[PDB]
């Protein structure tokens, strides 16, 4: 392979030569270059006005190897920055990469596939002019096989991964018919036995179901929660962090979708998720949790049930402090929603010490969201003519201190709210 | 977001 380490200016003198093999030894060239991890010559190789003759090979029937080579240089230029992947669109290269995905050659083909999710991958607007050219129709036809297993493993890979970016961004996100043209093969690689298709096929989901409740209910009719709750209790966590992410997107919707979380037996999970050793695991974990303490009492049961409060009250014991935030916001949602015998099983756990010795955090929001839940625990005590028990519990464990101390705190709501149960039940 | 082809 004498096409090693050229110069830009030998793969222009090759690619102007219109003779077909020197042109193809020329990209092939080109293709080597844009292939080094060591600062790729994009740049250079765009300066040049490279990009319009790859996408004219990328149409040469009769000599598939320069579609290919062309197919590989114009990914690794899209690969780049915005400004990069602009130029290669801006050359024509979207219809052409259609075409192409219907090549009879199948590494000719997986290319296209990898150049269109790059291209997809910039953002919004060249995913939708993606789709917009005709794209999901081939793509997906590429993938109506019975058994997926018959097609080659990183063929699939790249075919799941573009999918993926097609459904990826927001502000705008992907157009309803085409979620709704993907969604099925999506499902279909969702129960897939291979851990990469699963992890992308997880992400594509998550991505899905970031947005309004319509959104998350398109995903929900599906009937992934289940295999959403399977793929959470997997051990490989690359599967693990995009199905816990798209769990924690679908209980942000409506309190049946959550239900339907439930239901599939996510919080059977949370045990480990709550201790896992991974920081944003945790933090996601106790996220979610949040959103389920937001809905009934009857899904705040539930969790109680499933024994998570104890695993609440460690995370706000132990744990990142951002992991600790989102439990003081699952402790107050639960406190405000839940019943009198919740919140008292909920002090009964232990949430009082861990709770206090939050409140000397350098964060304003923590200590709003603390005293909103101490505030609804004093009424549920108030409720039961227990504020003297439950007064006592916070004076024994220090909590009193500094409960006072937050009254010169400059915020306003926060010395405002300390000054009320100062006054209110401390006497 | 984007994914780069290597040797």
């Amino acid at each position: 392979q004498g096409t090693v380490n050229w110069s830009v200016e030998d793969i222009v003198k090759g690619i102007n030569s219109n003779n077909l093999e020197s042109q193809l030894q020329a990209t092939q060239a080109a293709r080597k270059l844009l292939s080094r991890e060591k600062q790729p010559p994009i740049d250079n190789i765009i300066r040049a006005g490279l990009i319009p003759k790859f996408v004219s090979f990328l149409g040469k029937t009769d000599c598939s190897p320069i579609q290919f080579e062309s197919a590989w240089a114009l990914t690794n230029i899209a690969s780049g920055t915005s400004e990069q992947t602009k130029a290669v669109v801006d050359g024509g290269a979207i219809p052409a990469f259609i075409s192409l995905l219907a090549s009879p050659h199948a590494h000719i083909s997986e290319q296209a596939v990898w150049a269109l999710g790059n291209i997809a991958g910039d953002g919004s607007a060249f995913r939708d002019l993606v789709i917009k050219h005709g794209a999901i129709d081939p793509l997906l036809a590429l993938l109506a096989v019975p058994d997926l297993s018959t097609l080659a493993c990183g063929y699939l890979r790249n075919l799941t991964w573009t999918l993926s970016n097609l459904c990826r961004n927001k502000n705008p996100a992907p157009p309803l018919d085409a979620v709704e043209q993907i969604l099925p093969t999506l499902v279909r690689l969702l129960h897939h036995n291979d851990p990469e298709v699963l992890a992308d096929s997880c992400w594509a989901i998550s991505y899905l179901t970031d947005g309004p409740n319509e959104r998350i209910e398109m995903v929900v009719k599906k009937g992934v929660v289940p295999q959403l709750v399977k793929l959470l209790g997997a051990t490989e966590l690359p599967i693990v962090t995009p199905a816990l992410r798209a769990i924690g997107n679908i209980v942000t919707g409506t309190d049946e979708q959550t239900q339907k979380v439930i239901d599939a037996g996510a919080l059977a999970v949370f045990p480990s998720l709550l201790t896992n050793p991974k920081t944003n695991i945790q933090k996601e974990a106790t996220w979610t949790m949040s959103n389920i303490t937001a809905g009934r009492q009857d899904q705040i049961q539930q969790v109680v049930n499933h024994g998570l409060v104890p695993f609440l009250v460690g995370v706000l014991s132990k744990a990142d402090f951002k992991t600790q935030k989102e439990a003081a916001w699952a402790i107050t949602n639960y406190t405000s929603g839940g019943t009198v015998e919740q919140i008292v099983y909920l002090v009964h756990c232990g949430i009082i010490e861990p709770l206090m010795n939050l409140l000397s955090a350098k964060d304003t929001k923590i200590i709003q969201v603390i005293l909103d839940a101490i505030s609804n625990i004093f009424q549920a005590a108030e409720k039961l003519g227990e504020t003297e028990k439950l007064s006592i519990m916070i004076e024994e464990c220090g909590g009193l201190d500094k409960i006072e101390a937050l009254q010169r705190h400059e915020n306003e709501s926060v010395y405002k709210a300390s000054l009320n149960l100062i006054e209110k039940y401390f006497s | 977001r984007k994914r780069q082809k290597l040797m």
